[PDB]
């Protein structure tokens, strides 16, 4: 027993394992972006996702 | 009526579409993508599997002389020697110092259980495309399947659809591959014919029990050993088992876009990729004429909320006004959003709740309720969670992510110095012809 | 879900706080804390009378 760490993009992932069905597993962004009508450090949202 | 349209492939995610025709209301179209089936053009090669030799009883001559023949068998060697003296469990069988002579020929052929462990060489090409759709007009389903070919019209109803070219082609398979027990292995096997000791596709046949077979796998004979009559010969491993244990993955765990491969019709399955472009006839009497629609009235667009996401996320809600009773579709002439469901009873002047989901956090978009429309803004947040594996990005980014406030702060960044400049300049010129005065 | 929030030390003051979530109405959470209860660690030295 052990872990593993695997990134997933935007499109999404597959994952198997053991002798059963996989199941797919995708991702999307949560980072906090988006202010509230004051000053706020958006930016970085923006470069959580896209670095480019 | 006709219309025509495109859609990503995917399976399984509904797009909802309008038809409009004044006078007539406009039907909400569903389109699903059952399933697909690309389905490619195969030739079979020639068969492979793990090889049994021959040592058939030797051609011994007491005091006397052979030779070494010539047969058809695959792998066939003969070789020959002489003052050989044999022996057995009853004596010796025969002793001449010269003029005896032992003779001794080896072959191969496919063992008996290959008739279930066997290999085949496949050579492929020309994929083509088979795609399952289930279309609703008007509470009206159908359940079709067609090519992707421009050309040829699925029959579902005798309603001819055309769809296709593919917007770009992909295609898992490399011109060769392998299967065996139902799998299917990328591989550059050689020609029928053209063999080498030690490495796959040694022997070949036709057929599993076709008669003709060839291979060369380096069987040369030795010299017979001391007293005991015997065959000591000598031979390469089988490819087939050297190939198995390094034979490398299935193509089933490397296939982009999530491909599911058979062997029986040798095709893909539910793996989505590309645009297709679709032409739809459709029948006047499935249309409705607008006056046997109801009519609404000063309809108003409230969001009681909404956070980005993944699922159908986005909540909205509508007040409307109607002077008839029935059914109208709804529709998102934005793109970056879109609904979940397509209509709903109407009243006098009731209201409703709707789901959706975006692409941008932005709900700066127009909705259509009937036919006509209103206008819908706000602001969606980013969920918490934020892995699922469910159907997402129904929408592709169009660079909307863009918040309003980001352009705000963008709009009044750029500066217009260049107008002071030219201002500048002008009274530049001005003053230099004042100075030209003295 | 999951919520994070701050209480200050006291027994029997319920506080109420929200969880909002888009499409779903923000469940009213109420927090009492019923009784304290500090325990060090203790060793025994020697008795005495
Ligand atoms: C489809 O809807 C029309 C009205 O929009 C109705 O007259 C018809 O009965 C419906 N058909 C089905 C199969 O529900």
């Amino acid at each position: 027993t052990t872990s593993r760490n695997f990134s997933v993009g935007r499109e999404g992932l597959e994952y198997v394992w053991g002798n059963h069905e996989p199941v797919r597993v995708w991702a999307q962004e949560s980072a906090p972006g988006d202010p509230h009508g004051w000053p706020h450090e958006i930016i970085i949202h923006y470069y959580h996702r896209h670095p480019v | 009526f006709e219309h025509a349209t495109t859609v990503p492939n995917v399976p399984g995610i509904p797009y909802k579409a309008l038809v409009e025709r004044a006078g007539y209301a406009p039907l909400n179209l569903e389109i699903t993508v059952v399933s697909s089936e690309l389905t490619p053009s195969t030739n079979k090669e020639y068969v492979t599997c793990k090889f049994h030799t021959v040592v058939p009883s030797p051609q011994v001559k007491c005091c006397g002389s052979l030779e070494c023949k010539a047969s058809s068998k695959a792998d066939y060697t003969c070789r020959v020697f002489g003052g050989v003296y044999p022996f057995m469990w009853g004596g010796a069988q025969c002793f001449c110092d010269s003029e005896n002579t032992q003779l001794s020929e080896a072959y191969v052929e496919f063992a008996p259980d290959c008739t279930i462990d066997h290999a085949v060489a496949l050579k492929v090409h020309t994929a083509a495309l088979k795609v399952g759709l289930r279309i609703v007009y008007g509470n009206t389903t159908a359940r079709l399947d067609t090519f992707v070919n421009g050309v040829t019209p699925g029959s579902s109803r005798d309603l001819k659809v055309i769809a296709g070219p593919i917007s770009a082609a992909f295609s898992p398979f490399d011109h060769k591959v392998v299967i065996r027990k139902g799998l299917v292995y990328n591989y550059d096997f050689p020609e029928y014919g053209a063999m080498n000791p030690g490495a796959f596709g040694d022997i070949q046949a036709s057929s599993l029990d076709a008669t003709d077979i060839v291979a060369r796998t380096d069987i040369r004979l030795l010299k017979p050993s001391v007293k005991n009559i015997h065959v000591p010969y000598t031979q390469a491993v089988s490819g087939y088992e050297m190939w198995k244990n390094n034979s490398g993955r299935p193509l089933q765990e490397t296939a982009p876009f999530g491909c599911k491969i058979e062997v029986e019709p040798l095709r893909a399955t539910n793996c989505a990729y590309g645009h297709i472009p679709i032409s739809i006839d459709i029948p006047d009497a499935a249309f409705v004429r607008s006056s046997e629609s109801p009519t609404i009235l000063e309809v108003s667009c409230t969001v009681a909320d909404c956070i980005y996401s993944a699922d159908f996320g986005g909540s909205l809600t509508l007040q409307y006004k109607a002077n008839r009773e029935g059914h109208c579709p709804v529709h998102s002439h934005s793109t970056t959003a879109v609904l979940k469901e397509a209509t709903t009873h109407v009243t006098a002047t009731g209201s409703i709740t709707l789901h959706f989901s975006t692409s941008s956090p932005q709900a700066n978009f127009i909705v259509s309720l009937c036919g006509k429309k209103t206008t819908c803004n706000a602001e969606c947040k980013p969920p918490a969670d934020h892995i699922i594996g469910e159907p997402h990005k129904v929408d592709q980014e169009f660079q909307a992510a863009v918040s309003k406030t980001s352009w705000n702060w963008l709009l009044a960044l750029f500066g217009g110095a260049s107008s002071l400049i030219v201002v500048g300049l002008i009274v530049l010129v001005c003053s230099s012809m004042l100075i030209n005065t003295r």
